[PDB]
């Protein structure tokens, strides 16, 4: 939940 | 401050006492241009401004060419933008260059008399510099 | 004229959005220096390696300062005035200006960022949340109608009666992530966040000042007793 | 402001090396798609003035008045940049520099200026970045350092920031953006 | 014990000492709430003598760190954020409880004689508390800090002379700096504390040497029984000791609560731009005095000159001096003093409290009318009073006290 | 002034504290070098105290800054180095007459009755005095 | 160990400056002096401040500057494996004649990381910097023949200008202080006769 | 005298 929360705003679409 | 090397209608940035001093290498247009700008500014004179005793009154410089002002608004103490253009579009068809500060609109001349009704009370202030040669200043010491 | 928000400390979900929101959004250019990210977890609730893995980016460890790597003359040199420290922001200027401020960026071109603000006019802030409010412009827009302090609602649908005014904030259709209620939830939690940045002791100082006047009115009553007897 | 609708007739030359709707297929003409119009503009102005050295651009921009700009860099706006694909090797050092930057050596995190996703800011002009050419930035990111690129304005923004990136940095950090989104 | 005792006295007046200044020494025994403040006085120095110890422990006197030391110690310090406020508060409360004492001693005319020199040590020690709290408002190193200091040490400037040269010689800098924040910080911590404590040790001796006044004015020391025991004398150990106790019981609650509800008190006992680090290139809006010295300011304010201001500004409180020898009145307590007193002491009040509320927001056209108006009477207060105090009709002052 | 004089003692007790503690008071007429002491201590504590106001003016508690702070006042500071020199030597010299004081009263037997409380109040502050140079 | 007595004269505005040129040469590269500004070093050793920026501020800093150094104390520890302290005080920490011992006392030691050991500090870290103006010495200490610049008179006297500069620095108020103290004694002798006179006169 | 006295070690040969 606090996870969640608290994910970083940049997602970086990576390789793989 | 090496200021030999200012072409016409450019200024540089020097730091004296953590303040911005700007010298501006003033060409002639822009001092014919001064004496007819007593109509729009709160001191003229410079009567209640801060500025050395051997500076010119008007000019508030030790020679016309050569402008030292520290660029310090007096209102709030912000850095004024330097606008040398004649008549911008943002500055009005009054404009003659000068400085125009962004935090509140305030306005001063080429010679950093402020304009009247700003935000801004007094001139810009004129710190004391020095002429040890034609070319180099010394922002720091009186002239003698 | 600011707009009150009503900022429950109590709430760790909300303070936890909001340092989110601060440590993605706003740490950028602002630091929060004086306030370690340990005690911010600590009081946030938040695990400390969940702190580590979501809200630390700048390698710090757990016990250091939210320091970022912006120096505040660099800042100042590229944005003309340089971004204040936020930890004591919602002391400095309060929890309504700090509200109403970061929702009152609209488009203006003349500025040297492209916006300026309603509370803070002609500020030097880009306006960094606009991808989650959308683009916000000085325009038309319905606004309730108020005489002389008559407000009117519906009083069947309980919804504002409006009528147009053209000097008002209206975000642009489909131009943000969040529409005004969300982004009005996210400036809430991020300035819920900032007012327990600034005074971290609120709630403890809260309790602690309870104990302490339960026991100054029971110490009142016994000198108050042994000096009215003593006085005859 | 520029007009979408006839920007996108006029961009049909710029589709060449850019891509029909500004997502360039090769690495070194970078993606205009989504790009903030304030700085699409800004830049094809400083291309066109000789600000910004693009060879590959002699003689492009000279025939386009302002309202041809206007239009185009509005129609390179209205469209969607693609988001690539970062390299595994060097998105966690990538990550670090956009999210962080440098705190003992003075480097901003590019969050602040260019979002946490890196749309950038597009009313100050400050650029989209997440899902742009590695290729691309790195060259950027280099040209920056060494001044080759100075159309970031008298302040010096991006050559200061730039000084202060590695090789290395500069590859982790155009691997992650070329991710981000 | 009774057989140490014996051992101590005959090595130390201990018993003597006690006898004499807090057993077996009668006050007037119709003391009332105005005698609180002498007490709670001493309460808040202690206070802010433990509280100063405790912040210098983490505190650094440098304009680079001392406003990340004080939020090392809202923050870091264990209970440090307690005796931060504690400070404060107590800064607040210290001149509080003294502006009570001082209207004491202009109610019921404790300053005249015998207490002149009580009521010039009391003078000297408000001088002292003013330089102390001046001094302890610029370590912080916040905005109103900084430019607070940088304001009231130009003041120095506008001596006609010697002004610019005795200024930079006081801020040992050509502005404020981490120097001049270094140097107060030395003066705040030992010099003005040994100084304050010094000067509020022989104004209790004079007082004890000469007695306490009362609210009626009546001279209890006439009236004395076979004992030698004035009539309307008790002893001040232990009803007043008691009394004193409840006092600062109460004065403890009001304390306590600011500190842990209101420690800001609307941003005036903890100003909200002093939370912002001082910036010597951006100044404030509008820069403020704290509460305490907001009337002076005003003063300071209403005089369009600048020298001739600060002229002012210094006379209002160097005034307070000559006080006893303004009194030409025959009894001392406003009690039995004519109308015109009464009157008097009421505009004073009336003015300087307007001064204070005046001088602590920008200028505007209504407030610098009534500033100079209140300047004028407080001035007035104190200059007429060798008239009126003479022109007015006293009422015959009661042989014993009354309650 | 003779006026001045009844003034301030009708106020306060200045002119009895004069003459029950340095006029009037009888001391024996034969104290030798080993009683100047005392007031050699007393004048070394106000040197302390005024050297120490003035180093404070000018030192860095903090361990970044502490010996920095030293040597700026030893350097930077205008006779800042006399004033640091006065107060390290002053506080030897503190020690030095503390010591022949204490010697002074074991050769005499100055502690011994009635002068347990002198004696005691003494060796607190010779225990203030080694907490002082310690810190 | 044994140490070589040097009389260090601090009114030579030479051999100062001889040794300040010695120290912002081959010293300020890994050893500060931060604690002493270069303004002040100028004007004690009679160098105009003009002369002083032209040939002996290196680092880009202001003549007000202290004597700082880019080497960081970190970085200096790891690659020497101790870091270089501050000269300013080294004079006072370990006096003139250590110093002008120990830096005329480098030999050839390969069996130490630099190559080199010391006889006043045996297995000091410092590099043997002064090598070209010695020349290889080697153990008694023998110098080469035709190693070094100097010869053997030429380089004690280098390094007894570098100690005398490293004298200065550590007490700059050296003379200055003799002077005051000259005065205050001649004040405290002057007074003493009035002070005993008075008690003498009292005491009868 | 004293600019030869604190001339710098280093000499740096330059074109012409
Ligand atoms: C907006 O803005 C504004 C506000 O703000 C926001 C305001 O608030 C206000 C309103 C302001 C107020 C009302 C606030 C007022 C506050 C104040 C009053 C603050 C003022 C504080 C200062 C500026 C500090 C100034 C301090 C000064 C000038 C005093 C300086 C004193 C010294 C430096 C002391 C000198 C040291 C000495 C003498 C050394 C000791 C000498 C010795 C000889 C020691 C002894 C030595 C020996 C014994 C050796 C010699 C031996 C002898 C004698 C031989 C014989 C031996 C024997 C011992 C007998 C205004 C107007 C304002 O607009
Ligand atoms: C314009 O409207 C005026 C209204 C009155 C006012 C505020 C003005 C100028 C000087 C002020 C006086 C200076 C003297 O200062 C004081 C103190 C200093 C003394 C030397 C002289 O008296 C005043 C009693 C005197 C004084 C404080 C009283 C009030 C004067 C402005
Ligand atoms: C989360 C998105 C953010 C919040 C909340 C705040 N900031 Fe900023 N900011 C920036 C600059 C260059 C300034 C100075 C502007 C000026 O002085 O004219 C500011 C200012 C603020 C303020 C005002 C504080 C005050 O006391 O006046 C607040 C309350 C504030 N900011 C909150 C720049 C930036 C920036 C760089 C792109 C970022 C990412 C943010 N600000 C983010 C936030
Ligand atoms: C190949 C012949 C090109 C054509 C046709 C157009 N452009 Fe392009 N452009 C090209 C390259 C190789 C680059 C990168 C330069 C570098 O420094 O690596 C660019 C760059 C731009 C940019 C800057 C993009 C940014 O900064 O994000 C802009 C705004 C741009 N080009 C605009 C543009 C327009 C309007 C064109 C048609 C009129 C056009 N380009 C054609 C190569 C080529
Ligand atoms: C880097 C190549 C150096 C230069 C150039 C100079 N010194 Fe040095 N010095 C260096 C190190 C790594 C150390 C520490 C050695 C250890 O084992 O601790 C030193 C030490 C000294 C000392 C000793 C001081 C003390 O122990 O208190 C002195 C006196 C000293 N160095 C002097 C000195 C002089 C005069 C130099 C120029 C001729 C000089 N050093 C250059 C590293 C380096
Ligand atoms: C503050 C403002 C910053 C921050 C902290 C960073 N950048 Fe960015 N940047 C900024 C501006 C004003 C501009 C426009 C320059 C111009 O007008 O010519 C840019 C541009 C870039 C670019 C070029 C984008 C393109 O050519 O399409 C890149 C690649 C870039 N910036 C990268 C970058 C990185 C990696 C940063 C963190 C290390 C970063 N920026 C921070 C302004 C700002
Ligand atoms: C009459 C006695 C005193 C008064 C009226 C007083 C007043 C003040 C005030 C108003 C402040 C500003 C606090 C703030 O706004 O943050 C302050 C700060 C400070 N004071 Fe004093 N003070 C007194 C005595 C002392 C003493 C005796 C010491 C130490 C021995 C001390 C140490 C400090 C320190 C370290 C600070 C900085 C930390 C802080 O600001 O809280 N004070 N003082
Ligand atoms: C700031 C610290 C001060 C302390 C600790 C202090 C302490 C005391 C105490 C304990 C008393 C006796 C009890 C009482 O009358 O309340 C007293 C009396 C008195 N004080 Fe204060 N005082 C201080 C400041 C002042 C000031 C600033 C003034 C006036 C300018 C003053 C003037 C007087 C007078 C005139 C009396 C005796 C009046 C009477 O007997 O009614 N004191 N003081
Ligand atoms: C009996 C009284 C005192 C004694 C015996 C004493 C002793 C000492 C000693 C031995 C040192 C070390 C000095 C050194 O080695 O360089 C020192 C340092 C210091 N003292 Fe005290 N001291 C006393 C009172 C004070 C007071 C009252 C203050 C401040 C009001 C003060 C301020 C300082 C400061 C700032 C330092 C550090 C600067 C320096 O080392 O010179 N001292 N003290
Ligand atoms: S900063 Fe210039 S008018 Fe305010």
């Amino acid at each position: 939940a606090i996870a969640k929360r608290l994910e970083p705003v940049g997602k970086v679409c990576v390789q793989g | 401050v090496n200021v030999g090397k200012i072409d016409p209608g450019q200024q540089i940035i020097a730091e004296w006492r953590g303040k911005p001093v700007f010298i501006v290498h003033r060409t002639k247009e822009m001092l014919d241009a001064l004496p007819s700008l007593e109509g729009q500014l709160a001191d003229p004179d410079s009567k209640a401004s801060e500025q050395p005793e051997y500076v010119d009154p008007k000019l508030r410089s030790i020679k016309p060419e050569l402008a030292v002002i520290v660029g310090i608004c007096t209102h709030l103490g912000c850095s004024p933008t330097f606008r040398p253009e004649v008549a911008p579009a943002d500055l009005g068809p009054d404009w003659k260059g000068g400085y125009f500060c962004p935090c509140h609109g305030s306005h001063y001349d080429l010679a950093g008399r402020v304009y009247k009704g700003q935000p801004a009370p007094l001139n810009l202030p004129i710190p004391p510099y020095t002429f040890d040669a034609d070319d180099v200043i010394t922002i720091g010491v009186d002239q003698e | 004229q600011l707009d009150h928000v009503d900022i429950d400390l109590t709430d760790k979900a909300a303070m936890q959005d909001g340092a989110r929101t601060f440590a993605n959004y706003c740490m950028g250019c602002h630091s929060a220096k004086f306030q370690r990210y340990e005690r911010v977890a600590t009081d946030l609730g938040i695990p400390a390696d969940l702190m580590m893995e979501k809200l630390v980016f700048t390698g710090a460890k757990i016990g250091d300062h939210m320091d970022i790597g912006m120096k505040p003359a660099d800042a100042k040199t590229w944005f003309g005035a340089a971004p204040p420290d936020l930890t004591l922001v919602a002391r400095v200027r309060g929890t309504d200006w700090l509200y109403s401020y970061l929702r009152s960026f609209y488009e203006d071109p003349k500025r040297p960022w492209g916006v300026n603000n309603v509370i803070f006019p002609n500020v030097g802030m880009p306006n960094v949340l606009a991808p989650l409010q959308g683009r916000q412009v000085i325009g038309c827009k319905q606004v309730q109608v108020v005489e002389d302090g008559k407000k009117q609602f519906d009083p069947l649908t309980g919804t504002p009666l409006t009528h147009e005014a053209c000097d008002q904030l209206t975000v642009v259709p489909k131009t943000g992530e969040l529409n005004e209620a969300q982004f009005d939830e996210k400036v809430k939690n991020l300035v819920t966040f900032l007012a327990y940045s600034a005074n971290p002791n609120k709630l403890a100082s809260e309790r602690i000042g309870t104990y302490v006047l339960l026991y100054l009115a029971f110490f009142f009553v016994f000198a108050y007793l042994l000096k009215r007897e003593y006085w005859k | 402001a520029g007009d979408a609708a006839a920007g996108q007739a006029k961009a049909a030359v710029c589709g060449a090396c850019h891509g029909a709707d500004g997502n360039s297929p090769a690495p070194n003409f970078p993606k205009l798609a989504g790009q903030g119009e304030r700085y699409l503009l800004k830049q094809m102005h400083d291309i066109k003035d000789g600000k910004r050295t693009v060879l590959e651009m002699t003689g492009l921009l000279t025939n386009l008045s302002d309202q041809d700009l206007a239009d185009i860099a509005a129609y390179f706006a209205s469209q969607k940049m693609s988001v690539g694909m970062a390299d595994p090797n060097l998105v966690a050092q990538g990550e670090a520099l956009f999210r962080g930057g440098k705190i003992a050596e003075g480097m901003p995190a590019c969050t602040g200026c260019h979002s946490p996703s890196g749309v950038g800011i597009a009313t100050a002009g400050f650029p989209h970045l997440g899902g742009q050419h590695a290729t691309y930035v790195a060259k950027q990111l280099t040209d920056f350092r060494e001044g080759t690129r100075t159309n970031d304005g008298d302040t010096k923004i991006m050559q200061s920031i730039a000084a202060k990136l590695s090789n290395k940095d500069i590859a982790a950090i155009s691997s992650y953006i070329q991710g981000l989104h | 014990m009774n057989k140490f005792m014996a051992w101590v006295d005959a090595r130390f007046p201990a018993t003597k000492m006690w006898e004499d200044h807090l057993s077996k020494y009668y006050a007037p025994k119709n003391f009332n709430f105005w005698y609180f403040f002498g007490s709670l006085a001493l309460l808040v120095l202690v206070n802010q003598i433990l509280t100063g110890i405790w912040l210098t422990m983490s505190f650094t006197p440098s304009a680079e760190e001392a406003f990340a030391s004080v939020e090392y110690i809202m923050r870091d310090v264990d209970y440090g954020w307690i005796i931060r406020y504690m400070h404060s508060t107590g800064a607040s409360a210290f001149f509080i409880v003294v502006y009570l004492h001082m209207f004491r001693g202009l109610l019921y005319g404790s300053y005249q004689k015998p207490r002149e020199l009580v009521w010039i040590f009391g003078m000297l020690i408000y001088l002292a508390l003013m330089a102390e709290a001046f001094m302890g408002y610029l370590l912080p190193w916040g905005q109103m800090s900084y430019w607070g200091a940088q304001v009231i040490i130009s003041l120095f400037g506008a001596i006609p002379v010697v002004g610019e040269d005795l200024a930079q010689w006081i801020r040992g800098d050509f502005l404020i700096s981490g120097i001049t924040l270094n140097r107060f910080f030395a003066l705040h911590v030992i010099a003005l504390p040994i100084v304050l404590l010094g000067l509020v040790v022989l104004h209790i001796l004079a007082l004890h040497e000469v007695g306490s006044n009362n609210p009626d004015g009546v001279d209890i020391k006439k009236k004395k029984d076979e004992n030698g025991v004035p009539l309307d004398g008790i002893a001040f150990h232990p009803y007043y000791t008691v009394k004193d106790i409840v006092g600062v019981v109460v004065f403890l609650f009001i304390f306590c609560t600011v500190i842990f509800f209101f420690p800001e008190m609307g941003g005036y006992f903890l100003e909200k731009p002093n939370f912002e680090m001082a910036n010597q290139f951006k100044t404030p809006e509008h820069i403020a005095p704290v509460w305490y010295f907001t009337p002076f300011y005003a003063i300071l304010r209403a005089v369009p000159d600048k020298l001739m201001g600060v002229v002012a500004m210094g006379a209002a409180i160097a005034v307070l001096f000559v006080l006893p020898w303004l009194d030409r009145s025959p009894v001392r307590s406003i009690r039995y003093k004519g109308w015109l007193s009464k009157l008097w002491l009421v505009i004073f009040a009336v003015s300087f409290v307007i001064l204070g509320y005046y001088g602590a927001q920008a200028p505007s056209p209504l407030g610098t009318t009534l500033s100079r108006v209140c300047t004028v009477l407080y001035f007035a207060f104190f200059i007429l009073m060798p008239f009126y105090t003479r022109m007015e009709k006293t009422k015959p002052v009661p042989e014993r006290v009354t309650g």
